């Protein structure tokens, strides 16, 4: 079992800049037994370099791998935003195949502020009983952000899910969701549903809120 | 241009057997040049090679260690396939479960994990499947930013994961997002997919979300109409 470790974990470059990926392997390997592979999301990982130093067929020359016995290098000479991916190293010992648990590459990018949008619920939830409001942060950058709900100026807990999306391919940003349930009983009993939202693109906190 | 079709999204009882089919495109499974794998995916086993099965004057098969007495891979000449059987399954093997072909690509010897199935999310739980329900999130004034405003549906209550989302039959795909599940505290999924569209639209053209939870085999249009 030779175990393959990366390094970094995380790593977050701007476009343009060179990507220095490593793969450290727990004993020697042959060079012949290491590859790479990229994994975008939603798809099954893609074969990248093998062999160490060869590009499989149709990676573009600014990818190339390096490396032998312990240490193996993937170097990404110059980013383009598409290349936002986990990457994989992984060797064959003939019977068994292992992966490192991966790096992650964050596309760097200027700050944007979100776009805040709510939406009450649906008259159609609301007549079975459930009423869920969602707050929408879209298309911001850094990835945090905070959001909090105020229902009739009361600072709400523990009653609201955030999802965040993955960086978008179109612009490397991020989008978000808080979404607060109640019950209609619970909705019906209040006026003024507010979300405020602070991120550090924006001059001031931003609150969308809306009367029933 | 060997192309792999794995089956469906599934959900299976903790201590039951996984079973899963990959239909093979493009080439034969009982090529002497390939060697037919499995892989599975999630946050507790990293990216994890599971076993191989392969034809060389005979049927060979090669397992992992992790898993050497639980599984079996089977291929299926008749049909130009091979599956996956794990017995006894644990909530540890949830995962993306990818097939992919293995070819010789150093002189002979390495071989190398070259083409890959889409995936399929097995989930290990012993709740029962139930489709979601749909709701429209409506445009309104509160939903709008400068002359750009967003809708989106809400997709609730269902089991297990995944649901896709298209929008307009997949004729609108500029500034869609749709959101990572969430789980409820009732034990059932819910996600919302929003897109930001102009709001000099809204009167004229038509939104409709598409919901697909194959699991329940549930298809749902929702037309988004602005409330106001």
């Amino acid at each position: 079992e030779i175990v393959l470790t990366q390094s970094p974990g995380t790593l977050s470059l701007s476009p343009g800049e060179r990507a220095t990926l490593s793969c450290r392997a727990s004993q020697s390997v042959a060079s012949s037994y290491l590859a790479w592979y990229q994994q975008k999301p939603g798809q099954a990982p893609r074969l990248l370099i093998y062999g160490a130093s060869s590009r499989a067929t149709g990676v573009p020359d600014r990818f190339s791998g390096s490396g032998s016995g312990t240490d193996f290098i993937l170097t990404i000479s110059r980013l383009e935003p598409e290349d936002f991916a986990v990457y994989y190293c992984q060797q064959y010992d003939g019977s068994q195949y292992t992966f490192g648990q991966g790096t992650k590459l964050e596309i760097k990018r200027t700050v944007a502020a979100p776009s805040v949008f709510i939406f009450p619920p649906s008259d159609e939830q609301l007549k079975s009983g459930t009423a869920s409001v969602v707050c929408l942060l879209n298309n911001f950058y850094p990835r945090e952000a905070k959001v909090q709900w105020k229902v009739d100026n009361a600072l709400q807990s523990g009653n609201s899910q955030e999802s965040v999306t993955e960086q978008d391919s179109k612009d490397s940003t991020y989008s978000l969701s808080s979404t607060l349930t109640l019950s209609k009983a619970d909705y019906e009993k209040h006026k003024v549903y507010a979300c405020e939202v602070t991120h550090q693109g924006l001059s001031s906190p931003v609150t969308k809120s809306f009367n029933r | 241009q060997v192309q792999l079709q794995q089956s469906g999204p599934g959900l299976v009882k903790p201590s039951q057997t996984l079973s899963l089919t990959c239909v093979i495109s493009g080439d034969t499974v009982s090529s002497n040049r390939a060697a037919w794998n499995w892989i599975r995916q999630s946050p507790s086993r990293g990216l994890e090679w599971l076993g191989r099965t392969y034809y060389r004057s005979k049927w060979y098969t090669d397992y992992a260690v992790s898993v050497k007495s639980r599984i079996t891979i089977t291929p299926d000449t008749s049909k130009n396939q091979f599956s996956l059987q794990m017995k006894s399954v644990t909530p540890e093997d949830t995962a993306v479960y990818y097939c992919a072909r293995g070819s010789a690509m150093i002189f002979g010897i390495v071989i190398i994990l070259e083409s890959w199935g889409q995936g399929t999310l097995v989930t290990v739980s012993s709740a029962s499947t139930k489709g979601p329900s749909v709701f429209p999130l409506a445009p309104s004034s509160k939903s709008t930013s400068g002359g750009t405003a967003a809708l989106g549906c809400l997709v609730k209550d269902y089991f297990p994961e995944p649901v896709t989302v298209s929008w307009n039959s997949g004729a609108l795909t500029s500034g869609v997002h749709t959101f990572p599940a969430v789980l409820q505290s009732s034990g059932l999924y819910s996600l919302s997919s929003v897109v930001t569209v102009p709001s000099s639209s809204l009167g004229t053209q038509t939104y409709i979300c598409n919901v697909n939870h194959k699991p329940s085999n549930t298809k749902v249009d929702k037309k988004v109409e602005p409330k106001s």
